[PDB]
């Protein structure tokens, strides 16, 4: 609470035991004095009658106008909701921390002076955005891929959990972490945990959501996005499917391939431009590296580059077992036998084989998933292939 | 009969009393006001009647 600043060692040291024991001191010393004084003597009265004098001079029937200018000197022009601007006095008792511009503030009556400001709605796009905490699950579905959780550990959880060892070696954490891999290798499976299990504001964007019809919006949109990501504290902001804003960015295009263009321009100098970035931490992912763009894909935009591969062989047992778990399997399951086939099989198709085997049960109306009902829906699921057999082979 | 009458006598001078506003509330607040909505005018913070 406005407590003195440390800046000792800032590490666990003699020094800063010293610093500590100071401000305890000082603080036992002012709630001996304010208990013996309030005992000598309640002051409620003396503290009541000032709040009926600031009443009085609020008048009953405050109105509630828009700040659009505060000239610094106690002063501040102020429009009430018809759209008329006064010149008014910002009185004593109003915390002036709250004051800026655009806020709603109360208004007198007669003299118009500001008297107040009233607390605002919460949802510029927080609530669109924020996930909460992660429906599908914690740390425990993730199977098989220990490195990279331990990467994405050490680029965004570490920070906000253990930061006295950043701040001993000096260094600053890695700037951000962008998932690259096949398509269902587990990417935002990943980052949805993390968002579960970290204690940070954690904010989700698909990439297609930035093309907005309208031009401007979608630098508009990512602005506003990074806007509210320092006003929420500690943030982690999440950008699925960046390929779709970010492209190798040929300059000969033509259409909305300019606005994209832009949009991307301008998230690169949000993710390092001018200004220090402060407490915000970024997560990207995307099925295909290879076409994105240089620029946005550099060291200091992006330290950290996690790579997700296909599971080989017991990353997939690993996957049918945690798929698995909550369904009532008969006792002639060949899990080996569906994950010893070198079929290039990805952690989003073992799920739908999972899920396929149970549905068909169910119509089946059986009572129990058979090892003949996975390798059906096994095969079901491994005849969405296409594509040509002799070309390329 | 007489109530009647005299009710119609005073109500001449009862008419005359300035109108009240009609406002949507908004939410209640603080110690008894209230946040309302006077239309077409902006917001109010204003009182509770004691009743
Ligand atoms: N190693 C894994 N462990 C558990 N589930 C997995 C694993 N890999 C994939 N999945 C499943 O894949 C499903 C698809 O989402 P996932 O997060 O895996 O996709 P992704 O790798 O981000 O894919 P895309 O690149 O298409 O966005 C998830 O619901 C999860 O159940
Ligand atoms: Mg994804």
């Amino acid at each position: 609470a406005s407590k003195l600043p440390l800046v000792t060692p800032h590490t666990q040291c003699r020094l800063k035991l010293l610093k500590l024991e100071r401000i305890k001191d000082y603080l036992l010393m002012e709630e001996e004095f304010i208990r013996n004084q309030e005992q000598m003597k309640p002051l409620e009265e003396k503290q009541e009658e000032e709040r009926s004098k600031v009443d009085d001079l609020r008048g009953t029937p405050m109105s509630v106008g828009t700040l659009e200018e505060i000239i610094d000197d106690n002063h501040a022009i102020v429009s009430t909701s018809v759209g008329s601007e006064h010149y008014v006095s910002i009185l004593s008792f109003v915390d002036k921390d709250l004051l800026e511009p655009g806020c709603s503030v109360l208004l007198n009556h007669k003299v118009h002076a500001v008297i107040g400001v009233l607390m605002d709605d919460t949802d510029p796009l927080v609530t669109v955005m924020k996930v909460e905490k992660a429906p599908q699950e914690t740390y425990a579905d993730i199977g098989g891929l220990d490195n990279q959780i331990q990467e994405i550990k050490e680029s965004v959880e570490l920070p906000l959990t253990h930061p006295e060892y950043y701040e001993e070696m000096g260094i600053k954490p890695p700037k951000g972490v962008i998932l690259y891999g096949p398509p269902g290798t587990g990417k935002t499976l990943l980052a949805k945990a993390v968002a579960n299990q970290t204690s940070a504001t954690f904010l989700r964007v698909v990439g297609s959501e930035l093309i907005q019809k309208y031009l401007g919006d979608g630098p508009k949109l990512v602005r506003e996005l990074f806007r509210v990501a320092e006003e929420h504290a500690p943030s982690i902001v999440f950008i699925d499917e960046i390929d779709a804003i970010g492209t190798k960015r040929y300059d000969s295009n033509s259409g909305g391939e300019r606005e994209i263009q832009r949009t991307m321009l301008e998230l690169l100098n949000q993710l390092d431009g001018f200004d220090s970035r402060g407490d915000v931490k970024v997560i990207m992912a995307t099925n295909r590296i290879e076409t994105l763009d240089p620029a946005l894909i550099r060291p200091g935009r992006i330290d950290r580059k996690i790579e997700f591969p296909l599971p080989d062989e017991k990353t997939k047992k690993r996957i049918f077992q945690i798929h698995t778990s909550r369904m009532t399997l008969a006792d002639d399951v060949t899990l080996d036998d569906l994950i010893m086939a070198k079929d290039d099989l990805s952690g989003a198709d073992i799920k739908a084989i999972c899920t396929e085997a149970g549905l068909m049960a169910l119509r089946e109306r059986r009572m129990k998933v058979t090892n003949e009902d996975f390798k059906k829906s096994k095969e079901n699921v491994l005849y969405k292939k296409q594509e040509g057999t002799p070309e390329g082979l | 009969l007489n109530a009647k009458v005299r009710l119609l006598r005073e109500e001449l001078q009862l008419l005359q009393e300035q109108g009240s506003y009609v406002g949507e509330v908004v939410r209640a607040m603080d110690k008894k006001k209230v946040l309302v909505k006077v239309h077409p005018e902006g917001k109010f913070v204003v009182d509770v009647d004691k009743n």
